[PDB]
């Protein structure tokens, strides 16, 4: 059996507090000689290495972060909550005399409050049914913590035949961006004529429904 | 110097062979230094594939991948390569390269920007464009317009969409590019742009072009942008002449429901014959560009109905129905296909019956016009000399076998106004006359006047003796105007008009200007048996006092003499003589005895 | 309130034993007496009998007919009626003022007077000569 | 709350000869009027006549005619009060104009019978007179 | 097959470089035989450079390429090769190379394909293609359409052309490429196709495809096909509706002119008004594709005219010129130029008469037809309704003063056939009447026919009261046919019209279709004293002896009454009676004087 | 001065006769150390060496090729004249150590019979006018001897200005085909209106003529 580094799933702060993250080993405990690493993976793709080395420090990381050995995790106590902190971590030791890594980290920094989410649905054109196939495209904008995906329910029906959700990227504004997929077959459009999109976003239902004859 | 790295960026490379990547590093001493590969899935975490000391040497490789690792690195080129062999279908990740300072802190320093690699075994092909355009019509300016272009497939996830408006000019507040998505096959991303109707209605770029840098070829989509409609439409039903028939014989079918206020391009224009709905036989023409240059979008659309002579002459009325936005614009016309070239130009003026001027007390002037072609303009006003407005009727007779129509105007003034031979002017302004034609109605100069003498015949015994009916003749003779009216009574009772006949008045013989007429009234037997009183009332106009009354029954004896004789004194004297006679014959007779003795 | 009787064809020139329509139309209801006058004598109530006098009521309406019309019949006639109303109101018709026609054929009276004429002349002469004869008789019988 | 004399019922006259109607009323000097009209139930309504002379209303026909036949009835008006007369008869019967032979049938057919009872008489004394002569001369010439 | 001598296509090297070629030889010992190049330019013979003895040695060379070596041909796989040197103007040729058996006959075997080697001082461009389709129509099946792509601007590198219709099928015979031409430094060439129309009508290929194989590259090109020459167009122009002067709708009406089936692009349509030319107010609406399918076929134009109202009403007719290829049709609208009826050829039927009946005992039937414009061509004759033909006698009179003549057609057959209604039918034809007038007639509707019933009437005593006049009046009732003839006779002479007056026919009421008259003999007074002979009579068609008369004459006829004359008789008989009793009573008064005197 | 060889320009044969090559020198005589070789030049660019050595053969040559010295002259006597000899033969000697070579001699076989040329003018279409260019093909097909010439006559007076005429190729069915070019301006095209190509083939003259108004 190899090292399985197991680390968080989503830690949320916010700016005037101090958010200490922990990494515990599985084969043994973590001393002086697993060299501690923390790698921060920001949104566009430029990798900057922090704290590298438990106590051993990098020419330009701030003063604010800082590595220690609390028993047999490595902690990192950060001392405040950035708009340029909100990345992905990781934790880097050494068994077996190569770097072992693992799943990493999405912290979450709470800063500005939320907004409204913005629901709109993208029916297919005639130039794709021709091909007999079909594609809805459900784009959602304004909104700092994703929600969970929704099932795309038709005549109040949810399907699971294609049905997947990508990965929310950073845009401009300090804001999120994603969208949805749903491909069909073209002989289900001219039957069916219900097709909305379901987002739940903390509690809040914002549902745009439409009709077949509304377009043409 | 600030230290930059170059990496390959989107590289196909088929299962079948095997991947050469590269870590190009520079500005700072690269004898020095050693080198990692990190990689990286697109959903699970890091990995660490080998290390390589450029200076010296002495490094192993993972456990994983024992075999399979290549690091040519070479000193002066400063680059560190990366062959992989052997391509599976788990190996489509993205690798990285940094700098592992191990006379330092042992720690990282710069990293990479990107190194796109999917190992599939498809080829490359062409991603294929498909516009999404949302239904959602803007009602205010408060809704805005959310159009993107959708990319179905394409292998180098790195993929750009650039907006340019109806000229080459490129979107600056528009940067969104969705990240892609591996559906089994290929990938799948969009590109949304948000907009405003201000910056769209008030310019001419009618249509948007996303296009995509794939490779330097660049594919042009229009993209169009909904507009709104409120405009009604301007159905034109057209009629075929009538000399338009091709062919000797009367042949022809096509007409032209023209109708060019049709915002929305799909329109639904169909053809009910009596109501029934035409299956088939009609050409819809493609909908073509009315103006150019203007600024509100009108377009043009004809359509063309195949129908025969002999449906058209059997008062078959079409309606071309137009459908835009759900409501239905019926027109219907006329297919009367007859000329109207008969008009001649001669209007005449009635004075009323001396019937209906007793009856009414009111007279009714009369404006009659005749052979009109046409009746849309027809207009008849009566008026006095004076000008003194007066309310017309206006009544059309049934048209003329030959064509031609009539007209008459009916004005309601009093008698009086006729005794005094008051002028009257009737107006009509007609599209056939070249002219107004102005005429006066008024008492005719003075004549002669004599009221009529009347005289009922009762049926001569001839008559009677045939025993089937008797007709009843009462005659009227001697009056100047013609204007007579004689009725006929049943015990007081009026009798109408079908029981009996009135010729009309001729002039009296051997007297000029006088008139005469009869009239009859037929009665059966068994009537005229039961000594009905039978009379004929005579109104006229030169009477003393406008009407008078004839009487005749079964007496035939009715002469008025109230009682002279007939007294039983007649019979007495009668008696008496008898007695005298006797008398006188017996004395004589003694006489001439006692004579003898 | 009382006097709202109507009538026919007043003078009413007939034939004798003819035939014409009386009736009593009124806007009332009650006791009903029919009269007959004629010249200046007063007033008197008629007798009904069956195919001479015929008195059919029409509700409202007091039908009349008179059938065998001799000389006698001649005058006026008018239906009266009886007005209850605590002041003995009572009112009557206007009148029918029938009339029976000699028949000379309005020519045969000329030749009947004539003739009648003639025999009165004779009258005079006859007389004269019949009052001359006695005494020229009796003065030759006597002599 | 007026009433009016009905007058004649019918009307003869000579025809040629003058013809004067009458209306005879206990008002104090109303309004009258002449409506003529025809015996029984025409369609043409009453025919108004002139307005009368006299405080009476009375008509005149100077020169009457065989038209003026019919109804002849007075309508008066006595302060918003109306009341409708019963009607005269004009009419025309051109009477005998032979007035020697001692005017009435009766008379004349009386004198007749006297002519017949008188005549026989005045004839039969003679024949007395011619018995008693012949006697007297048959003794005369013995 | 078997091993052939392999060489390089075609090569690209710029002036200042060195080309180098390859001869690679199998299938014998290569170490045993020497080696030539022979250079052969486009338009002239054979050259010869140089040789080399890989056995013994010496490498000889030409007087005139003496320092160009080439040669160096020592390479793996006995590869034999040369590499030129100072390429110049003239180097542009093709390379070849055989087999030289110096220990045998000193004779050639083997030779290769050939070797393009062009020496330009140019880039790589792009070569561009372009349609070539001969101007001739095809008139019939034997006509072959015959085209082709034409490719210009292309560096010599072995390209062809290939021709691909839409099922993307390949042409198996018909290719014919032909070869390439230098001008000025550039080459090109064309590539034509014979077919035949019997394999381009049937089918769905409505273009050819001719792509080219150009460093791997290919490009799509777009041919047309021709159409028909000319054909005959048509001119339909229609009229606006009565109903289309309407309010909203703008430009009140509009005039469309449509001329389809016009194959020949260029058409001027115009637009006269009352004879003048109209300059502006009209919108000529593009030419569009009428119906789709092959191509040679018709287009589809349509115009407009923007009118008023007023000048609508002015009887105004437009007229669509369209010149095409010079010929120009005038079409008279909003007129009844044709498709007009007018007075035409009327023929008439009358029945016979039974006046010559009676009289010549044969009955005539004439077909009396007018509006002739000629006789020359006139054909008219009797017929029966069984086709049986008839005698019939033309009979023609004066020219008519409106311009036409007339004609007549005279048969004579026996009475008793009329009388039972057989249905006779003349037959009319004539060069002016597109179909025969053939007038169907037969007995006209008998009826009761019921003969007069004269009643003569007397005069009214109250007439004769006035002693003026007096009329004495026969009513005739009771007969069927219109026509009646009343005459009155005084002693037994006819009495003229200028007496008498009588009434026209009228029907009766009671009985439908049965007729009366009427008739008054105005007399004077003292005609009345006279008592003449009053007595008129009747002509009649039903009467059996076909004359009637009443007699009602003198000064009276007579009448029975009542019992009204009875006491008239006792009144005679009492004058009788007084008359006795005088002559009695005279008699005894003579007797009594007598025998006293 | 070098080695010039003239050889002949083109000789007529019939099968049934036998045709002579003749090679006549000019720096001397041709005896038996000048190495008399003929080569056959094939238009499907296949040479073929047939005899090669004067009185020396080769494998695959047939027995009717013979080669003789007559007086001075290389003579080549061929029995016979098939359809598969009619190409270009040439004349190989040995002077100054080296091989010369010189202007082929190209043979013709009157075998089948003459048919009718095919005349087809190809007019520019409307997209090479745009650059100012316009190029006439004329193709000339159906003809066993080689189209004598390609004269064009505009408005009844020929013009030299881009006069060329390609070489004939040895296409199927045992024809040969051929094309002329006339590379003209596109300014001369909306003023000119007469574009024929005459043909001569043996005194038949035939000529395809058409007008502008004839194509649009």
């Amino acid at each position: 059996s190899q090292a399985v580094v197991t680390q968080e799933s989503a830690l949320t702060t916010s700016p005037g507090e101090t958010v200490t993250l922990t990494c515990r080993s599985s084969t043994g405990a973590v001393t002086t000689s697993n060299y501690a690493n923390w790698v921060q993976e920001k949104p566009d793709h430029l990798f900057t290495g922090l704290i590298g080395g438990t106590n051993n420090r990098a020419p330009g990381v701030p003063a604010r972060f800082s590595g220690s050995l609390i028993g047999d995790k490595a902690a990192l106590t950060i001392t405040g909550a950035q708009t340029e902190d909100e990345a992905i971590y990781f934790c880097a030791l050494w068994y077996s005399n190569h770097w072992v890594f693992g799943g990493g980290t999405k912290l979450t920094v709470l800063g500005q409050p939320k907004s409204s989410p913005s629901v709109t649905l993208f029916p297919p054109s005639s130039e794709e049914l021709e091909t007999n196939k079909a594609t809805l495209v459900c784009t959602i904008t304004d909104f700092y913590p994703g929600v969970v995906t929704v099932d795309w329910k038709v005549d109040g029906t949810p399907v699971t035949q294609g049905m997947e959700t990508t990965q929310p990227s950073k845009q401009s504004n300090n804001k999120y961006m994603a969208s949805s997929y749903l491909t069909l077959t073209a002989r289900a459009w001219e039957r069916h004529s219900s097709y909305s999109c379901q987002v739940t976003h903390e509690g809040h239902t914002v549902e745009k429904s439409l009709s077949r004859a509304d377009c043409s | 110097s600030q230290v930059q790295l170059q990496q390959p960026g989107a590289e196909l490379v088929k299962p079948g062979a095997s991947v050469k990547l590269s870590c190009k590093a520079s500005g700072y001493t690269f004898t020095s230094y050693w080198m990692h590969w990190v990689k990286q899935r697109p959903g699970r975490g890091l990995e660490w594939i080998g290390r390589i000391d450029p200076n010296s040497g002495g490094t192993k490789y993972n456990e994983k991948f024992k075999s399979k690792a290549t690091l040519t690195v070479d000193k002066p080129s400063s680059t560190a390569y990366m062959q992989l062999s052997s391509l599976t279908s788990e190996d489509s990740a993205v690798y990285y390269c940094a700098r592992y300072d191990y006379y330092g802190s042992s720690y990282f320093d710069y990293w990479g920007q990107g190194t796109t690699l999917t190992v599939s075994s498809e080829s490359q092909s062409f991603p294929n464009v498909f516009p999404l355009v949302s239904c959602e019509s803007p009602l205010s300016d408060k809704n805005l317009v959310a159009m993107g272009c959708l990319a179905r497939d394409f292998l180098p996830s790195t993929i750009s969409f650039t907006w340019n408006y109806q000229n080459n000019t490129e979107v600056i507040q528009g940067i969104r590019t969705f990240p892609t998505l591996r559906t089994g096959g290929k990938y799948l991303a969009t590109s949304q742009v948000l907009l405003s109707p201000k910056s769209i209605l008030e310019g001419s770029d009618e249509y948007l072009v996303c296009k995509i840098h794939y490779g330097g070829k660049n594919r042009d989509l229009h993209v169009p942008i909904p507009a709104v409609a409120e405009m009604n439409p301007n159905v034109n039903v057209f009629v075929p002449p009538r000399d338009g028939f091709s062919g000797p014989a009367p042949r022809k079918s096509k007409l032209i429901c023209e109708a060019t206020n049709f915002t929305p391009k799909p329109i639904t224009v169909s053809w009910l014959k009596d109501g029934k709905l035409v299956e088939s036989g009609f050409t819809t023409d493609p909908v073509t560009i009315e103006n150019k240059g203007s600024t509100p979008q009108t377009y043009k659309v004809i359509s063309t109905l195949t129908i025969s002579e002999i449906d058209w002459l059997n008062l078959n009325v079409y309606t071309c129905r137009v459908d835009h936005r759900g409501l239905t614009f019926l027109k219907n016309v006329s297919s009367t296909c007859a000329a109207s070239p008969s008009t001649d130009i001669l209007t005449f003026t009635i004075p009323p019956s001396f019937a209906d001027i007793f009856l009414s007390k009111s007279a009714n002037l009369t404006c009659l016009v005749s052979n009109l072609a046409t009746y849309e303009t027809l207009n008849i006003s009566w008026a006095s000399q004076s000008g003194e407005p007066l309310e017309t009727k206006i009544k059309i007779m049934e048209s003329h076998p030959n064509g031609t129509f009539s007209a008459k105007g009916v004005a309601s003034v009093c008698v009086e106004d006729w005794n005094n031979r008051k002028e009257f002017v009737c107006t009509v302004t007609h599209r056939d006359l070249p002219s107004p034609q102005k005429k006066f109605i008024s008492k005719p100069n003075e004549v002669h006047k004599h009221p009529p003498a009347v005289y009922l015949l009762p049926p001569a015994r001839e008559q009677l003796n045939l025993r089937e009916s008797a007709t009843v003749t009462c005659l009227v003779k001697g009056f100047s105007p013609a204007d007579i009216s004689v009725q006929w009574l049943q015990r007081g009772q009026l009798l109408p008009q079908e029981k009996y006949v009135t010729s009309a008045p001729m002039p009296e013989p051997g007297a000029p200007g006088f008139y005469f007429t009869h009239s009859i009234l037929t009665v059966t037997e068994e009537e005229w048996n039961s000594g009905e009183t039978y009379t004929c009332v005579v109104g006229h106009e030169a009477l003393p006092h406008l009407v008078t009354e004839r009487t005749v029954d079964k007496s035939t004896e009715g002469e008025v003499n109230a009682e002279e004789e007939g007294f039983e004194n007649l019979w007495t004297t009668a008696s008496t003589f008898i007695v005298l006679f006797l008398l006188s014959l017996f004395y004589s007779t003694t006489v001439t005895l006692f004579k003898v003795k | 309130p009382c006097s709202q009787i109507w009538q026919h064809p007043r003078f009413a020139a007939k034939k004798r034993s003819s035939m014409v329509k009386f009736h009593c139309y009124t806007n009332h209801s009650g006791a009903l007496t029919w009269f007959r006058k004629r010249g200046s004598q007063q007033p008197q109530e008629l007798v009904s009998e069956e195919g001479r006098i015929v008195q059919t009521q029409n509700g409202s309406v007091y039908t009349l007919t008179i059938q065998n019309i001799q000389y006698e019949d001649n005058g006026i006639y008018f239906c009266k009626q009886k007005c209850d109303s605590a002041n003995h109101n009572v009112t009557d018709s206007c009148g029918t003022e029938l009339l029976v026609l000699g028949f000379s054929t309005l020519d045969q009276l000329k030749r009947r007077n004539t003739l009648k004429d003639g025999i009165i002349l004779i009258q005079t002469l006859l007389i004269i000569l019949f009052i001359i004869v006695p005494i020229f008789l009796l003065l030759d019988k006597d002599d | 709350a007026l009433r009016v004399e009905g007058g004649p019922p019918s009307l003869t006259v000579n025809l040629g000869e003058e013809a004067r109607l009458t209306c005879e009323n206990n008002g104090r000097n109303p309004n009258i009027t002449w409506w003529f009209s025809l015996q029984s139930n025409i369609t043409w309504p009453p025919v108004p006549l002139g307005p009368g002379q006299g405080t009476t209303g009375q008509l005149f026909f100077p020169e009457v005619n065989k038209n003026h036949r019919g109804l002849y009835w007075c309508q008066v008006i006595e302060n918003n009060i109306l009341k409708r007369s019963c009607g005269t008869y004009l009419r025309v019967r051109n009477p005998v104009p032979r007035p020697f032979l001692d005017m009435g049938e009766g008379t004349k057919n009386r004198i007749i019978t006297a002519e017949g009872i008188i005549l026989l008489f005045c004839a039969v004394v003679p024949g007395t007179l011619l018995l008693f002569r012949k006697r007297w001369q048959n003794e005369k010439f013995g």
